[PDB]
């Protein structure tokens, strides 16, 4: 097992696996977007930018597999303005919606945008909003809050198994909505609630009832099922707002079913 | 103007207040806009810091210029929703001539 | 109200007046099926 | 089921057969490392349950010899027969929820129309139960 | 044992139990940084309404209250200092997992 | 090359001749063939292309290699395989032969442009006559060694013309060019390994397996080995597909074969070797610079693949550049973000520009904004994009700037 | 539009078999790109129902079709017209003034961009790059180059398209 | 200001080398605060000194505050200013 340089620090990492796992076994943590384990690496959302100790240009965190006693240095001034060029230009159209978001109490993007993007403006045009794609009785569908980490469509495509949604269009315009008004039902739509990165996509019947700062969460499992898995129930003083998965690698592993959602 | 209310119920008045007076709960409008079921706030504990004034997005909430409203009950003291409504129809001129006269510093 | 219209297509609804009213927000118009209600302003547009 | 796999035919046919290894299947499952059999609980009921037991226990057997909720928590504590057949009418039964057996049939009640109701609906046992 | 210094009224050294855990991260955000740390939640009781204005009013002395450790021997001795009850849990780890981008292009 | 594209004008060209014997059943010293002619990469990449070849040489591991030419009209400027495969499909398909066999691959697939309709049809005839004569599948022409052509049409995605968006919309999957590091020379089509090459190099290797590679090496400059086709257009008498030496200046090129520039006004000015590549100021432009890539990169430029754009100050720059970037603007697929919204965001202020309402300021900040483009997209066409705007603020930011005032009049 | 109607003719699945012979056994997928061309071939627009029809041959789900259908410009959501205009729009014509070219079309049919006539027989559209960057303005219609353009020469063009002959001049 | 931070460096040196019985260590923060640490036994002969002249004439306790945190072998943490 390969010998690689956490920033100083030597470690025996393992034979192969991508750079961010290794400084993920350092316990450093890489800014993050489309990458996802227990789903599937993907090279969109470049926000995972990391410079080789001197290879001059940055290059995916999750991507290269780490080898042959590289160094890496993340906190290097010019990765750091690698996030910050990407970061502007996510932001440069996101909705102004924070407060109406129902994601808005701990959406990645807005954290991501504390820890490292630049906090003037600099966009000054006009951004481009989309219309809703109407998307069954559970997840309320927003888009024009959507970054195309495809994330969505690798969840479907390689867990609940449909592919009934899926990227559309190049460019600008490319949605990831599905084409045709066809609503999506499956079991395990109810976990992309959970997935979706931002507030793109967010379940109905919880919407608008609370915000994340608020809401104490238990940790317990599951009754609808015996398969008894684990959760984090949450609750708004008194009364329970919202359940979410908790992971568990015996059984639902970040994952939960949809009837007992 | 449209007659339409303001507030929004990005419930972050809760989520700044240090002494937390407001509190709030939203559901969802038959049409499907946001909105508040029972915003509430008590004088009792609020400490009129004027941080709810600067938090609003939308500019929804807003310290009125009336300061007397001294009472002889203390559950009058503890306003509902419709109490707000109705201090921002009383006064919505001169709010709005505050804020019209003031903004430009902010 | 009345439903307001423009023959364009992306819109922008500040709620009235500049920095007075609910953040900038562009209303997209690409279902002509149905009205472009506002986020925070309530207001229609199509 | 989302993925791709083989279809089989009938209870009793395809299982005792490939039990017997009459069954093609049998010998994929005869060179197959560490097999895994799983039977539903809705097969448990179906009239017949213990004979498709039998069957699929057979096949275990075979895969040996060549090498190469309310549920199982009672049964962690042996609350068997579990199954409402031990009767025989038993007067004053005492539900901790009968919205999910009440459907059934309420044929105690004529002997004894009172049934104890420890629920938390009003939904089908309650209606049907005395206290 | 220190039961007698600390003025706590009995029955909250006693009909309730400290529940000694890392957190779990919340699963809606990808970050990591809030999940390490043990920390020792106490069980929660009852929170009615008050009867007027709908609040939660509540009557236990000591719900809200959290705390942070580095090592989870020192939690747990911690709340015998204490003389306390509890219910230790494991850290949880996620597995190290493999990862290929070209593996999803087999064939 | 330019007369008779059936076998018959191949004749003119010597059609196969001793090509069976190239087949000597081992890639190897034609291969050092390939390297000793210091050929590099006609798609713009510029690497060494028997190097990177050769990659491809370790024993199989059983699953079939391929081959995929980039046949593409896509670039801006660029006309230069049109009237090659209108006219001289056979030597194509010799170089399929030779260099399919240099990977010993077992088939030769030809994405193209969809728009190529009525030539990929002749081009399918002339194929099918390869077939008719037996110079290919079964034995193939001799040397008794197997071999497989096909050609795929495409459809209107510039994006393709990247050779990993190409194979992946060979799939059926949508032009989305993979993540680094798998390469077709480890993991191309479906899951064999693969490679791609520009129809110059692979049109051009039988010539390196019969006439002396260090024959191909002897023109130019060492390092910008051989000869490439030159397409000249914009202001120019009369514009053309020339092939020529590399190391040949520009105003010879234009002033000889072009039937020269329309006025001594243009050499004042920029043009634009290929398209993606910079614009360049000099009334010294090829008095400085000569059309070998290296030479051009000491003027900080790409060749652009050969292609000219002559560039008169009758037209204004600006409304050129603008006009390019709105060709990026609707292709970049857009699946990485920098790209995706960054070009949009750079044809959304060179509006402005044409406009000249933007404020002067913002032009640093869009040469900034280049900068977080210039390395980070996934593929290659953000990146061209990208230089050519910085190049124009490297230069004619007078022009912009008083563009700006006298709107400001306004 | 409405998921209907939608069939192959018997000589289409001659063809597409014919073709997808041209890609490895393991993976059909590969065949969705040049099928669509065909089914453009024939109706010269595309049903939502015929790319279920591709989608239900090749086994492969719809959408990955619909993103195929999409992603290209090529295809036609929209029924064009029986001569489908498309010209150059990039730049080298430009600076070979692709505009009189443009505005001569215009002030013929008095289409503006891409409005079909209401006849319905054309369809104007600016194209990006066709790639025959060394010659003259240039316009083509289905897979019909035209070139050294002058601007009245169109209009003979579009003059010996109502002929109901062209060459590819 | 690198001065201070130098001077306050130093001086801990300073002390550090005078009386080493007990002074565990003479952290400076980065903000120029000098802070060296105490064996609890120890508190009473360091303070003194602390008076008593060398260059630490640092008179009057500015405070005396009690940190407090859950964890460690033991858990209150005194400190004080001068
Ligand atoms: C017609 C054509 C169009 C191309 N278009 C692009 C493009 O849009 N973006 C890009 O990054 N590379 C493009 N390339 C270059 C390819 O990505 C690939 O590297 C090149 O064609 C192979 O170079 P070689 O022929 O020298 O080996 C194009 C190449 C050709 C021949
Ligand atoms: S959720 Fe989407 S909208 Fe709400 S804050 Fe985070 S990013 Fe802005
Ligand atoms: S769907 Fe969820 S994941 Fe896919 S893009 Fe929209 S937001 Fe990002
Ligand atoms: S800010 Fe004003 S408006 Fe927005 S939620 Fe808090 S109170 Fe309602
Ligand atoms: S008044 Fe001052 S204190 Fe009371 S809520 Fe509004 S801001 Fe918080
Ligand atoms: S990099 Fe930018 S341009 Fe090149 S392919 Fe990926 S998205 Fe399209
Ligand atoms: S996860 Fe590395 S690119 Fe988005
Ligand atoms: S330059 Fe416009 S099509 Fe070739």
């Amino acid at each position: 097992l390969i010998e690689v340089f956490v920033d100083g620090q030597s470690v025996m990492v393992e034979p192969g696996t991508t750079v961010l796992q290794a400084c993920e076994k350092v316990g450093m943590q890489i800014p993050r977007f489309c990458y996802h384990e227990r789903l599937s690496v993907a090279g969109n959302c470049r926000m995972c930018l990391v410079e080789i100790e001197k290879a001059p240009k940055v290059v995916a965190a999750c991507a290269m597999p780490v080898m042959k006693g590289w160094n890496i240095l993340t906190n290097s001034e010019k990765s750091k303005k690698a996030r910050e060029g990407v970061m502007e230009f996510l932001l440069a159209n996101h909705p102004l919606d924070c407060p109406i978001c129902d994601q808005g109490g701990e959406c990645d993007l807005q954290d991501q945008s504390m820890m490292f993007g630049s906090d003037r403006s600099r966009f000054l045009e006009g951004k481009r909003a989309v219309e809703d794609k109407n998307i069954g009785p559970l997840v309320k569908t927003i888009m024009t809050r959507c970054i195309q980490c495809t994330r969505c469509i690798r969840f479907a495509s390689e867990i609940a198994g449909v592919d009934d949604l899926g990227t559309t269009g190049r460019g600008n315009d490319m949605q990831v909505g599905t084409y045709i008004e066809k609503m999506f039902m499956s079991e395990l739509s109810g976990n992309i609630i959970d997935i979706c990165p931002v507030g793109a996509l967010t379940s109905k019947p919880y919407a608008f009832t609370a915000r994340p700062w608020e809401t104490r969460k238990t940790e317990s499992i599951d009754v609808m099922d015996a398969v008894g898995s684990n959760i984090v129930v949450s609750t708004r003083t008194g009364e329970v707002m919202r359940i979410l998965p908790r992971m568990h690698e015996d059984i639902n592993e970040e994952w939960i079913s949809d009837k007992t959602r | 103007p449209s007659g339409e209310e303001r507030c929004i119920a990005c419930k972050l008045c809760e989520a700044v207040c240090p002494a937390q007076a407001i509190t709030i709960e939203a559901e969802p409008r038959a049409d499907g806009s946001r909105r508040t079921t029972r915003y509430d706030i008590d004088m009792t504990k609020c400490i009129y810091c004027g941080f709810c004034q600067e938090a609003c997005p939308v500019d929804a909430i807003v310290e009125g210029p009336n300061f007397e409203f001294s009472t002889e009950t203390h559950e009058e003291l503890l306003y509902n929703k419709e109490k707000l409504l109705n201090n921002g129809d009383k006064w919505e001129a001169e709010i709005a001539a505050n804020i019209q006269a003031d903004y430009l510093y902010r | 109200q009345p439903v307001s219209e423009v023959g364009s297509r992306v819109i922008s609804c500040d709620g009235g007046g500049g920095a007075l009213g609910h953040p900038r927000v562009y209303i997209n118009l690409d279902k002509e099926t149905k009205t472009g209600t506002c986020g925070y302003c309530g207001l229609q547009f199509r | 089921l989302t993925y791709r796999y083989d279809h089989l035919g009938d209870s009793p046919k395809i299982l005792q057969d490939i039990a017997s290894g009459n069954h093609p299947f049998s010998q994929i499952l005869k060179e197959a490392k560490k097999p895994m059999v799983v039977l539903g609980s809705s097969a448990l009921q179906r009239s017949d349950g213990t004979a498709i037991l039998a069957a699929v226990s057979n096949i275990a057997q075979n895969i040996r010899l060549s090498s190469g909720a309310s549920q199982v928590a009672a049964l962690d504590l042996g609350y068997k027969p579990g199954v409402e057949a031990i009767r025989k009418n038993p007067p004053k039964v005492l539900f901790l929820l009968g919205a999910d057996g009440g459907c059934i049939t309420r044929q105690d009640l004529p002997k004894d129309c009172f049934i104890i109701y420890q629920g938390h609906h009003g939904d089908v046992g309650a209606p049907m139960a005395d206290v | 044992d220190i039961t007698t210094l600390t003025g706590v009224p009995e029955e909250h050294i006693k009909t309730r139990k400290v529940r000694i855990f890392v957190p779990a991260r919340n699963n809606m955000q990808s970050g990591v940084n809030n999940t390490k740390k043990w920390k020792m939640e106490f069980d929660t009781r009852e929170r009615w309404e008050n009867p007027l204005m709908g609040w939660s009013s509540t009557a236990d002395p000591l719900s809200n209250l959290v705390l942070t450790f580095s090592t989870k021997e020192d939690a747990v001795a911690f709340a015998e200092k204490n003389g306390w009850s509890f219910d230790v849990e494991e850290r949880k780890v996620p597995k190290p997992k493999s990862k290929s981008y070209g593996a999803n292009f087999s064939w | 090359g330019r007369h008779d594209w059936r076998l018959k004008g191949a004749q003119s060209r010597g059609d196969w001749y001793k090509t069976k014997e190239i087949l000597l059943k081992g890639p190897d010293w034609i291969l050092g063939e390939v390297k000793t002619s210091g050929l590099r990469g006609r798609g713009g990449a510029g690497f060494p292309t028997g190097l990177k070849w050769s990659f491809m040489n370790k024993p199989s591991d059983g699953r079939p290699k391929y081959l995929v030419v980039n046949a593409d009209e896509g670039e801006p400027g660029t006309c230069k395989d049109r009237e090659i495969i209108r006219h001289d499909p056979h030597k194509l398909v010799e170089g399929c032969l030779v260099g399919g066999r240099a990977m010993g691959a077992r088939a030769a697939y030809i994405y193209i442009r969809g728009e190529f309709y009525n030539e990929a049809s002749n081009l399918q005839v002339a194929i099918r006559e390869a077939y008719e004569a037996g110079l290919i599948g079964k034995n193939a022409c001799g040397s008794g060694y197997d071999f497989d052509v096909f050609v795929v049409r495409g459809a209107g995605a510039y994006i393709c013309g990247e050779e990993t968006a190409l194979i992946e919309s060979i799939e059926g999957k949508q032009g989305k060019p993979r993540l680094k590091p798998p390469f077709p020379a480890d993991v191309g089509v479906f899951g064999c390994p693969t490679t791609v090459a520009n129809v110059e190099t692979v049109a051009v290797s039988p010539t390196i397996c019969r006439r002396g590679g260090a024959w191909f090496a002897s023109f130019g400059r060492e390092r910008n080995s051989g000869t490439k086709l030159f397409n000249i257009s914009g202001h120019v008498n009369h514009p053309c597909t020339v092939e020529e030496e590399m190391s040949v200046p520009l105003k010879e090129l234009i002033e000889k074969h072009a039937g020269g520039v329309i006025g001594g006004w243009d050499n004042l000015l920029a043009v634009i070797p290929g398209g993606s590549s910079t614009p360049l100021i000099p009334k010294s432009v090829c008095e400085t610079v000569l059309m070998d890539f290296d030479a051009l990169v000491q003027a900080q430029t790409g060749l652009g693949t050969a292609a000219v754009i002559v560039m008169d100050r009758s037209t204004d720059i600006v409304k050129a550049i603008a006009r390019l970037i709105e060709f990026y603007k609707h292709e970049s697929c857009g699946q990485c973000t920098p790209c995706r919204e960054g070009v949009d965001w750079m044809n959304k202020v060179m509006a402005r520009f044409v406009k000249g309402d933007a404020r002067p300021a913002e032009i640093d900040s869009l040469w900034e904004i280049s900068k977080q483009i210039e390395g980070h997209t996934i593929c290659a066409l953000g990146d061209g994009a990208a230089w050519p705007v910085q190049g124009l603020i490297r230069h004619f930011r007078p022009e912009l700037e008083e563009r700006m005032q006298q709107f400001a009049l306004q | 539009n409405p998921d209907t109607p939608f069939d192959f003719t018997p000589e289409n699945y001659k063809r597409i078999e014919a073709i997808v012979k041209n890609y490895p056994e393991g993976h059909k997928a590969a065949a969705v790109l040049p099928v669509l061309d065909l089914a453009q071939r024939q109706n010269g627009w595309l049903p939502i129902s015929a790319m279920n029809k591709v989608a239900e041959i090749l086994q492969v789900p719809p959408m990955r079709v619909y993103e195929v259908a999409t992603f290209y410009t090529m295809y036609n959501r929209k029924p064009v017209g029986k001569y489908h205009i498309q010209v150059c729009t990039t730049t080298p014509c430009m600076l070979r003034n692709s505009d009189s070219i443009l505005e001569a079309i215009q002030k013929k049919l008095g289409i503006k961009v891409g409005e079909t006539t209401p006849d319905k027989l054309f369809t104007l559209i600016e194209v990006e790059c066709l790639g025959a960057c060394v010659n003259a303005p240039m316009v083509q219609i289905n897979d019909n180059y035209y070139e050294d353009l002058t601007p009245k020469d169109i209009e003979e063009i579009i003059d010996e398209l109502k002929a109901g002959k062209i060459p590819k001049p | 200001n690198d001065v201070v931070h130098k001077q306050l460096s130093a001086f801990g040196q300073y002390v550090a080398e005078i009386l080493p019985k007990y002074v565990q260590q003479v952290q400076v923060s980065c903000f120029n605060e000098l802070e060296i640490f105490i064996h609890p036994d120890g508190v009473i002969p360091v303070l003194t000194f602390l008076r008593d002249h060398t260059n630490a004439q640092f008179k009057s306790l500015a405070d005396l505050t009690a940190v407090d945190v859950p964890t460690r072998q033991n858990r209150f943490e005194i400190v004080y200013n001068l």
